[PDB]
Parts: C-alpha cells; structure tokens; sequence
C-alpha cells in the first residue's frame, strides 16, 4: 500500500496544481485545504434515504477483496456490481449483501468489544443492577442546573483530552510530551493496554475516548440527586407531576481539605501566592497532582477557586462573600469610605456601597434574589430549601447588605482572628459574630406582616415556615433559577491570594474560606517539608514514607556510594519531631549500623531499607565501648499503636513478599517487586517520546530516521534523527533523568526571594 | 479492648476512644470486599 | 516457578552446606510434596513452606540442628510422628491454616520433647470445647501455643 | 523514676507489664488524675 501511496502521490504531483499547492501550504494550513468541500448537503435526508433504499445498489462499498466472499448475485438476488464509481471510486452494493453478511461470511473477533466500548457496557451495567421503587405522583419541584449528562472516567479539559487521546492511540507524532501525560500516566497505560489487540479503525476509538473523557454539560431541570449516574436516567426518574425512586448500580472532601490547608499555610507567610502554588503543584492525591480533580469539577469551594486562580484554571466569576455566591444583575455601587457607629458603641471606618444594586444570591441549596440600597436592605425573595441553608442565606445577605439595623444589632465585641492569627476587616468580623450568634440581629431587626398572596408566604426568625416574617424577607412557593452567563471572565490574582476583576475590584478575598477542619478521606501526600508539620504522628510517618517511595531511584543510587549526605535530608527533619529525643540517637546509630551491614554483607532489600532509613537523621550515640545499640521495636510518639517492627511489619508498616505489596498506615501500595525492572514497570505509563529531548536540526549524518523501538536501543546521551509531529525532522538526545518543570520554577523562585531577602 | 479505670461514660465517647486507640481501622477508606450478600449492595453498606 | 528454582536462588549455585535456612514459598509441588531438598543437607535451622500444597510429610532429610519449621495454607492431614524419626529437635512448630480433622492428628507429637511452641489457626480441631486445655495435658513438653500460654512473647 | 510523659504513650495494662523486660520504663495509673512513671528492676 505504501507503494500504492507513492504511485498515487507521483500521479497527483504530475499535475502542476498539486505541485504548487503542496509546496505552498504548510502543514498547519492543511486544515483550511480540507474544508474546501462542495457542501452540497442533501436538502431533505428523509426523502433521499427513502429513495436510496429502493434503488438497486445504493450502498457505496469500498474497493477491496471482501467482495469476492459474496457473489454479485446470490440465490437469484442481485447484491453487488462491478461498475466503476466516481463519487467514491469504489463499488456499489445493496442491503441484501449486508443482510447476508449478518447471516453468513467471515467470523470476527469478539474480544475487542469487552473493553473498547467500556462506557456503553458500564451504562448497561448501571441500568441492569439498578433498583426501582415507588412512584410519587404529586408535583415535583425542579431547579435548572448545569449538570454533567454522562459520567466520565477522568474529567479533563478538551485540549488535554485530545493530547491524551493522541498519546494513547497514535504512538507516532508525539513530540515533546507536555505537562499533561505525567498527570494522566495511569489512564494512558490503562487505556493503552485495554485497546491493544484490536483492529477497529483508529478514528472510532478516538471519538469513543473523547466521549469517555471530555465532559458534556447542559442546563437541565433536576430534583434530587445530581450525579451523572442519575442524570443518565433523568428522563425516567423525573417528571413534571410524577417522580420515581431509583438507585443506580470521596475525592471532593479531600481536595477541599487540602486546598484549605494550603490556603492557611500560605496566608501566614509573606508573598502567599508563590508558596501556595508551589505546594499545590507539588501535592498529590494517591496518583496525581492536585491538577487532576480541581480541573475536573466546575468551580467548588472558595478555597478551591482561589487555588485554581493561583494555578492555571478557569473559575466561575461568582462573587464569594463568606458562603454567599453573588451575581450582580444591575446597578453600580460606589465603594466610598465612611465612619459608622456600631451597635456596641464603637465607631468603625469602612467602605459602604452608595447606590442601588441587585444580586442573585446562592448558599448551599438556597437560592434567592436580593435588592439592596445604600445602608439598607430592600427586598429578598427565597425558596424553601433547608432550614440551615435558609438561615445562613438570611444572615449572610444581612451582613453583606450593610443595613444600619444590622450594625445597630451588635451586642458583643469584634476582635476575632483566624486559625492563622490575623485581624480581619470589620465586615468579616461582623460576619463571624453574627453567624456565631444568629439570634442577635434577628430579634431587633423588626417584623413585617406576612406576604398576603396566592403563594408568597413568610418565614419567622426560627426558620420555620411561620407567618409574621422578617422585614423584607419573602419566601415564594416557586422555583428561582439564577446564575446565567457563566462567562468565566478574566480574573487576576494578587500575591495575597485575593482575586480581582479585569478592573481593580475584588471578587474573592483571602479570608472567604471557612475555618472548618475535616479528615482527608484519601492519602494527602505532599512533597515539601514546610507543609506537613501540622498533623498527627501517623500522617507524618505516611508522608515521609511516601516521599521516600516517590524518589526511590535517587535514594537507591545514593545508597551505593555510601556517604552520609544521603541521610542528612530535610524530609526526615519533620520525622525527627516524632521520635523521642532521649532515644532518637540510639535509633539513628542502630539503623546506620544495620544499613552499613546491608551494604557490605548482603544484597538489595527495598522493604527493610525504606523501613530503616528515616531514623538516621539524628546523630548516633554508640555504646560506651563503641558498638551500636540493638533494637527490634522502634517506639513512636503517642505510644501504643505508634510503633515500628524491625523484623516483618507493624500497624504503620508491613510489607508482604508473597505478593510483594506494601501496607503503610493502613493503605496498600503495589511494589510490583524490586529492581530497576520494577522501576521501569512503574515507568510503563509515561508517554511515547518522553525519554528523549530535542537538540539540533535534521543532521543527515545518521542517514534515515529510526523508530521508537530502535530509538530505545541507543544508550543514554546518544544523538538520533527522528520526526516530530507530522514530519519536521529533528535531532534528539536520549535523556538520562526525569524532569519536573514545576519543581525547577519553584526552586528558582525560592532562590530569587532568598536573594531578595538577603539583600534587604 | 481499651483498659479503663472503671468510670461510666456515654457509649459515643467509649466508641470514639476505642476507635482512637485502633486508629488504623477507623481511618480505613478503601474496602477490600471479601463476600457479598445475594441482594444487599456492598457500596451502600460501606458508605453507611 | 518450582522448588528447584527457589533452591538455586537461595543457594546461588553453591555447596548445600552453606545456608542454615530455606524459603520454599509459592512453589508448585508434584502431588503435594517438598522435593528439591536432597538428603545431603546437614545444617539447617529455619524452614518456611507456605502455599506449597503439601498434602503429607513423607520426604524430609534427617537433621539434628533444625529448631523451627513453618507450614501453612496446606491440606496436609496425617500423622506427624515421622518428624521424631527425621528431626527430634524442633522447638517452633507452625501449622496455621492447615487442615486437621480431630485431636488424634496432633497426638504423635508426644514423643517429641524439644517442642516449645505450636501454632494452629482456623483449624477444624481448634473449634472444640477445652481444646486449649486438652492439647496442654496431651503435650506436656509444650511451653508455648498460639500465643497465650500465660503471657505474650515473640519468636 | 519520673512522672507522666504522654510521649511514652498511654497507661500500660498488667498484661504488658508482666511481659516487659528489665531496664524498660513504663507508665501506670494509681487513680483518676494521679498517673506515675515506673521502671522495672532486677531485684
């Protein structure tokens, strides 16, 4: 076929038009060339299809050897014709041959469908094992929401999706893997292995992968659950006047906690942005940096939005004040400084918004419309969603509106701080005061007659659907749908993590995050010593072991040399904090002696090496004679379960060699085995053309090009002649290491700021 | 087991202390399913 | 993988009398045996046989220095008296996960006097009334058991 | 030999005391609010 390709190319070039266009349009311009089709689209597909199905041979068969399997006329029925074609240059055929092929003919392979169409079979599995329930014929309240129509294996932006698809099913044309294949290495290797052994046309697989990865989101009327699993069946579950019970056949909380922790860590220091981004791109959740679920979900908690702004990602431009999401509708508010006496008797100089304004307001499950004038709230319309959410909405909108009544309702004091110990602006101090004491401005706010009307009904201070409501507040028994035109407009990030509009206006403040702690439902493994000196001993041990495991190659290489520089690593200094001071030195000496014996009089043993390395950070204290002390049970801070077993394993550390697996702090990790062989198996994902850098031009000294398989044969540091993307001959050099541009940039910034401080 | 002096405490506090002592079991988030009932759903039970 | 491969890896193609321990784990065996260990072995201290599918104890070099032996996850069910004639110097015995029917299977250990610890986990014999007491008075030489003779110490 | 040191761990039951080895220090509790630190002795 390659000979047929070259012959077709020569015949095409024989014409001068082909010669001039080919030599004129670069590879990039090819797209334009392709789009110059006739565009004589059929005006009515129904009539065309109806007419074609009645024709003798409407099917357009591609020229090939398949036709010989079937006669041109079977059982006196015409199937295919040998007449030439001009539209497709193939042959003609009829649905009769298609039906015969479905009846008889070659028998193909059934394996490919088990995994290739994984999403469809997962849909069928979720349908089959689903459990149905009763039907509620009563009216259903539905809200218009931006929902993901179908579940995704790993949500990623369209460009990353395309790059991943190419890296999966297009081994060639993979020049310079970006900072996206390493993030999705597991997906790359999984899909690569699954799709290997097939014969389907590559475009079908590419489109299916695009469906399986690229997100599809739409505005839909929903009531109840919102996960894609329920959205798949929304056509049956929901109903204007009927509802059905359905149960189809995590990382979010962990990312919330991690982002909050990063925010708190970075704020306390100066220049928070650089430190925050360093920790964010140096963090990982069990297989991937934080830019694998942050980039997945749309928006999220204020901390996640601030981190995404610090990183490179798109965030919804809703104004976050405390918990309120505000979307301006009209009016311009002039922020002018003014001196106002607070109900406590003190006088504060703060910014007030002159002029009328209106905002769509959201908080948890509560939606509403707020209309406010300067120093006064005017109107508020809400729907009954939840007592807690409604109370939060009322109080937060009250504080935001800066109503004089809210100021006159203060009774305690405003001198609070955050977990980092900083004094906030009076607005957020008032927010915290009122949220802590909800029954402070509610009592003195004043009451208003109930909204006498067909549906409008009031709500009292206790959040019960009781009449004699608050002044201004109204609850309508309808559906309020808000937050249209999510433009994701351009937003800047200041050093202090506080976002601002295209203009100087501030949208998100550094203190919007709520100071609420939780437990990471996943292994939050960072890569910087500064971060993890907060949590418990178990977390410290887990993070230190993860740090050791990640960069196992470097530590193993340094082990062979046999120098103390290997042991004086900052990563273990935090570990020193969780070892008893009176006995840490003995542990260090014992472990140093054991590891010296390991290097001298035996061979590689990764498990014990990892177990014993970290304890040697502290200086040793040998026996009076000089020999090292011997132990078999390393006690840790907290006692009891916080202890390491030298021989086989313990609650915090146990490695089984029968299956060669590692369990650290109750978490199983796969140590396929030992050896650079297992190192390369770990590297079994990565990306084609990941171990080679670009240097130089064609350089014909090497003759013709060489394939990836022949490329691997070259020893490190060689020069090879390869083709990049669609052609583009270049010269490449095999890499001797693995790179991390983010680490380099972070270290450069650290050195720069160290220099700045030292000069200062 | 969680040795105690002998004071009487609310069941919630006792359970909290017992899980704290065996923190590894409490912090287990990835379940290694071993057996399943004919009708019950393992995911729902684990999340509960 | 086979017992021979494990023997070669552990001995590293050296004289048999160079290692005092063996690790025969995850090794397929012919009809449930422990082949690959010739009678020429003279010095051995520790043993380890797990997931070997051993069904009987009838092939074992005669020894006078072994003190520990480990058998687990096997369907072996037969008299162990042969150990006395093969190596009456055992101190640690581990039968965790084995398949023993009744108390009679563990009777032949009486003639051995050096045994101090015996392990029997999730064994069909373990689920009986006064099994702990019955075994104790049946093997007076025993000084340890599954771990709770009187206290807790480690091997 | 000393006083309450949370670092050494929580109070140790008689089961762990009996299996302890000489020269090792442990923590015990007399009654509510009066813990103490003790050490095994050969004599």
């Amino acid at each position: 076929m390659t000979l047929a390709k070259i012959e077709l190319l020569k015949q095409l070039l024989r014409d001068n038009e082909a010669k001039t266009v080919l030599k004129q349009t670069t590879v990039d311009q090819y797209n334009i060339i392709r789009k110059f089709n006739t565009s004589r689209i059929e005006k009515n597909p129904s009539l065309r299809m109806k007419w074609a199905m009645c024709s003798n041979f409407p099917l357009a068969l591609t020229k090939g050897d398949m036709a010989n399997r079937i006669p041109l006329e079977y059982k006196g029925i015409q199937l295919k014709t040998n007449a030439e074609d001009i539209g497709t240059k193939g042959q003609m055929c009829s649905i009769a041959a298609v039906t015969w092929w479905n009846t008889y003919g070659p028998i193909g392979d059934t394996e490919g469908f088990e995994r290739v169409y994984e999403s469809f079979f997962l849909r069928k599995m979720r349908l089959d094992n689903a459990t149905w329930g009763r039907i509620t014929f009563g009216p259903v309240e539905r809200v218009r929401k931006r929902v993901l129509l179908n579940p995704l294996t790993k949500e990623m932006p369209p460009d990353e999706a395309s790059n991943v698809i190419m890296e999966i099913l297009f081994p060639k044309e993979a020049g310079i893997p970006r900072e996206s294949t390493w993030i999705h290495r597991e997906l790359i290797k999984e899909k690569r292995e699954k799709l290997k052994g097939t014969m389907i046309t590559p475009i079908v697989l590419a489109y299916m992968l695009e469906r399986e990865l690229v997100a599809r989101r739409r505005f839909l009327p929903v009531a109840g659950a919102t996960s894609a699993e329920f959205i798949e069946m929304l056509h049956c579950l929901q109903g204007e006047n009927w509802r059905q019970i359905y149960h189809p056949g995590s990382r979010s909380q962990s990312m919330i906690v991690a982002c909050r922790k990063i925010i708190r860590r970075s704020i306390v220091a100066s220049n928070p942005l650089e430190l925050a981004v360093e920790i964010a791109n140096k963090t990982v959740i069990d297989t991937e940096p934080l830019k694998s679920c942050l980039a997945a979900i749309d928006g999220g908690d204020v901390a996640c939005d601030i981190i995404r702004a610090a990183l490179g990602l798109k965030i919804r431009q809703r104004q976050r004040f405390g918990r309120l999401e505000l979307k301006r509708i009209s009016g311009r508010g002039f922020k002018n400084d003014e001196e106002i006496l607070i109900g406590n008797g003190t006088i504060q100089k703060i910014g007030i918004w002159d002029g009328e304004e209106e905002f769509h307001v959201r908080c948890g499950e509560c939606r509403g419309i707020l209309k406010k004038s300067k120093m006064k709230l005017e109107k508020l319309l809400i729907n009954s969603a939840k007592k807690e959410d409604m109370r939060d909405l009322i109080i937060l909108c009250m504080v935001f509106s800066q109503d004089t009544r809210m100021f006159q309702g203060v009774r305690g004091e405003i001198n609070f701080l955050n977990r980092a110990g900083q004094l906030l602006s009076p607005m957020y101090q008032l927010q915290r005061y009122f949220l802590n004491r909800s029954n402070d401005l509610f009592d003195q706010w004043g009451y208003e007659e109930s909204p006498k009307a067909s549906e409008l009904h009031g709500i009292n201070e206790s959040m019960n659907a009781s009449d004699y409501t608050l002044k201004g507040v109204v609850v309508t028994r309808n559906v309020i749908d808000d937050f249209s035109s999510t433009e994701t407009e351009k937003v800047s990030i200041t050093k202090n993590l506080s976002l601002i509009k295209r203009t100087g206006e501030v949208i998100m403040g550094a203190n919007d995050v709520s100071e609420l702690e939780s437990q990471a439902q996943l292994m939050i493994t960072y890569d910087t010593p500064k971060m993890w000196e907060m949590g418990t001993t178990k977390e410290l041990v887990q993070n230190t072991y993860q740090w050791v495991l990640k960069n196992l190659v470097t530590l193993k290489a340094q082990f062979l040399l046999g120098k103390e520089d290997m042991f004086q690593w900052d990563a273990f200094e935090a570990f020193e904090s969780i070892i008893p001071q009176k006995m840490a030195g003995q542990y260090s000496g014992f472990a140093r002696a054991v590891l010296k014996q390991m290097r001298d009089q035996e061979v590689m043993k990764t498990d014990q090496f990892i177990k014993l390395l970290p304890f040697c950070f502290s200086p040793p204290k040998l026996r009076s004679n000089g020999e090292p002390y011997q132990f078999l049970k390393l006690v840790l801070k907290g006692g009891g379960e916080n202890f390491i077993e030298v021989r086989k394993g313990s609650p915090l550390f146990s490695y089984n060699p029968q299956t060669e697996v590692l369990t650290i702090c109750g978490r199983m990790m796969s140590l396929k085995g030992k050896i650079e062989d297992e190192e390369r198996n770990r590297s079994m994902g990565n990306a084609v053309l990941a171990g080679f850098l670009v240097s130089g031009k064609y350089d014909p000294d090497l003759g013709d090009f060489k394939t990836i398989e022949e490329l691997e044969k070259l020893k490190p540091g060689e020069k090879a002649n390869i083709l990049l993307y669609q052609g583009k001959p270049v010269k490449v050099v095999k890499r001797k290491r693995y790179s991390a541009l983010s680490n380099d940039i972070s270290q450069g910034i650290k050195r720069q700021r160290m220099t700045v401080e030292s000069m200062g | 087991a969680n040795m105690t002096e002998g004071k009487s405490k609310k069941p919630k506090t006792l359970a909290k202390e017992c899980l704290e002592k065996y923190s590894t079991l409490r912090d287990q988030t990835d379940p290694i399913l071993i057996m399943k009932s004919e009708k019950a759903n393992e995911n729902f039970l684990w999340k509960l | 993988m086979e017992m021979g491969r494990r023997i070669h890896l552990e001995l590293r193609n050296r004289t048999p009398s160079d290692v005092k321990e063996l690790v025969l784990d995850n090794s397929r065996s012919n009809e449930g045996k422990l082949e690959g260990l010739t009678d020429e072995f003279e010095e051995l201290e520790f043993l380890s046989t797990i997931n070997v599918g051993l069904t009987s104890i009838a092939n074992l070099p005669k020894l006078n220095k072994l003190k520990k032996l480990e058998l687990s996850d096997n369907r072996v069910s037969g008299g162990l008296e042969v150990l006395a004639e093969k190596c009456p110097n055992l101190t640690h015995l581990n039968l965790s996960g084995n398949k023993i029917k009744d108390l009679s299977t563990i009777e032949p250990l009486k003639k051995l006097e050096n045994l101090k610890s015996l392990d029997l986990f999730n064994c069909e014999v373990t689920n009986l009334n006064d099994y702990r007491e019955n075994v104790f008075k049946l093997l007076p030489q025993l000084t340890y058991l599954d771990g709770y003779d009187r206290d807790d110490k480690e091997a």
